[PDB]
RNA sequence: CCCGGCGAGGGGAGUGAAAAAGAACCUGAAACCGUGUACGUACAAGCAGUGGGAGCACGCUUAGGCGUGUGACUGCGUACC
RNA sequence: CGAAGGUGUGCUGUGAGGCAUGCUGGAGGUAUCAGAAGUGCGAAUGCUGACAUAAGUAACGAUAAAGCGGGUGAAAAGCCCGCUCGCCGGAAGACCAAGGGUUCCUGUCCAACGUUAAUCGGGGCAGGGUGAGUCGACCCCUAAGGCGAGGCCGAAAGGCGU
């Protein structure tokens, strides 16, 4: 049995949450907490409110055991952008991208 | 630096208001032109 | 003139309900009509502290196109249709199997 | 200074081969309460090697 | 009903023929960006293919073959308008 | 009892091409023989939209400057209170005209805006606030100049003037 859990358009670039993502690759869940809280990064508290989605719905809607439970897939898409301007010498504009991730995570006992 | 535009009411309404347009005959020509575009402005005054 | 009215006796002739009768409840200006006990729907009820009411799901009755029912002849069992005659001074409708008026 | 030609992204995932992270090793254990903290530091309700320090 | 800041976002339950039809909603191509598996790659010099050719993995099988993926080593070879 | 369109596989012709079928899709397609053309794209420093590279690189806007305790909060270097420090003072203080038009005060929220966080804001939403015989405008008078009954002049349109 596996479970998922998602964020979606996060306020981060995909390049520095994918840093982070991969480091509790194939962990257990109490040494991935115990990783992510001493991680001086913005993207860990998005990551850790993840996994903590995952785990409650794990064990409210499966039947799960907090005990058994490993990360056996995680991974992060790029999202849409929004658009800016910003002004330079002379009279001239530049774009700017403000750049969004979506986040998954995916628990399992086996 | 000072640039161009330095406003002014009295002096906008005597240069482009209505009733400047309509006391010659090209002004009214001009709106004749813009009453047959369509808009919704006419001239500057308020 | 109109060929259905409020508080006829109708069947259904397509649908999920289709051999089914009941009384007509409203007309509507859009061509449909709501029959009593017909076309049935669960709709989710958020609760709203104002009025002392609150939540639930609930069964109501949905609208149906008129096109999609006949007036009832008792006499024969049946559905019908409808037709338009004048009698004494006035318009009277009448079934076009038995030629009786309704 | 500008490129001559659009470099490829095998280039870029080579330059990027120096850039992950790395986790801390281990954490400690306070003689008394029990708690985990980072060596050398004090623990979260405010001990250090066994005393209270902070209330 | 549940995690979360009485958030954003998500997992169940339920509606419906269909929810990868859920309001950023018919179909959902390409450039571009990821996760997993097989094989190659840290003594080797250039338009990156083409001719020859071991080894490994995998599916049939008349147990003889064969098909598909990768490709060490070697002859020849300076894009298009 | 599954149309066009999308994505794979097998077979077939000298070529542009053709036939069959698995998955996706959910209502249209069109033999044969003739007829008409907005009939085939890689280039024109071509035109419109989307997305790369350089790169997590440069930069974050006057070198007047900050330290500590308490409060609120999911979270405080930047918000509120307190005590020290520093800067301007013919101004970086106070009041107006021109110009702008709700930016003013109170409550509540943090998506977007603020070159960082934000519990804060000239940001979002709702409610409140401008009280004249004597201050100004309107009113009485004219300057430069403008318009101008009749009038003079000019193919028309118009020009100058009592």
């Amino acid at each position: 049995m596996e479970t998922i859990a998602k964020h979606r358009h996060a306020r981060s670039s995909a390049q520095k949450v994918r840093l982070v993502a991969d480091l509790i690759r194939g962990k257990k869940v109490s040494q991935a907490l115990d990783i992510l809280t001493y991680t001086n990064k913005k993207a860990a508290v998005l990551v850790k409110k993840v996994l903590e989605s995952a785990i409650a719905n794990a064990e409210h809607n499966d039947g799960a055991d907090i005990d058994d439970l490993k990360v056996t897939k995680i991974f992060v898409d790029e999202g849409p952008s929004m658009k800016r301007i910003m002004p330079r010498a002379k009279g001239r504009a530049d774009r700017i991208l403000k750049r969004t991730s979506h986040i998954t995570v995916v628990v399992s006992d086996r | 630096m000072k640039r161009t535009f330095q406003p002014s009411v009295l002096k906008r309404n005597r240069s482009h208001g209505f009733r400047a347009r309509m006391a010659t005959k090209n002004g009214r020509q001009v709106l004749a032109r813009r009453r047959a575009k369509g808009r919704a402005r006419l001239t500057v005054s308020k | 003139a109109a060929k259905i009215r409020r508080d006829d006796e109708v069947i259904v002739l397509t649908g999920k309900d289709k051999g089914k009768r009941g009384k007509v409840k409203n007309v509507l200006s859009s061509g449909k009509v709501i029959v009593e006990g017909i076309n049935l729907v669960k709709k989710h009820q958020k609760p709203v502290p104002a009025l002392n009411q609150p939540g639930g799901i609930v069964e109501k009755e949905a609208a149906i196109q008129v096109s999609n029912v006949a007036i009832f002849n008792a006499a024969t069992g049946k559905a019908d249709r409808v037709g338009f005659r004048f009698e004494d001074g006035k318009k009277v409708r009448f079934f076009k199997s038995n030629s009786e008026t309704i | 200074a500008v490129q001559q030609n659009k470099p490829t992204r095998s280039k870029r995932g080579m330059r990027r081969s120096h850039d992950a992270l790395t986790a801390v090793t281990s954490l400690s254990v306070d003689k008394t309460s029990g708690e985990k903290h980072l060596r050398h530091h004090i623990t979260a309700d405010g001990y250090y090697r066994g005393r209270k320090v902070i209330a």
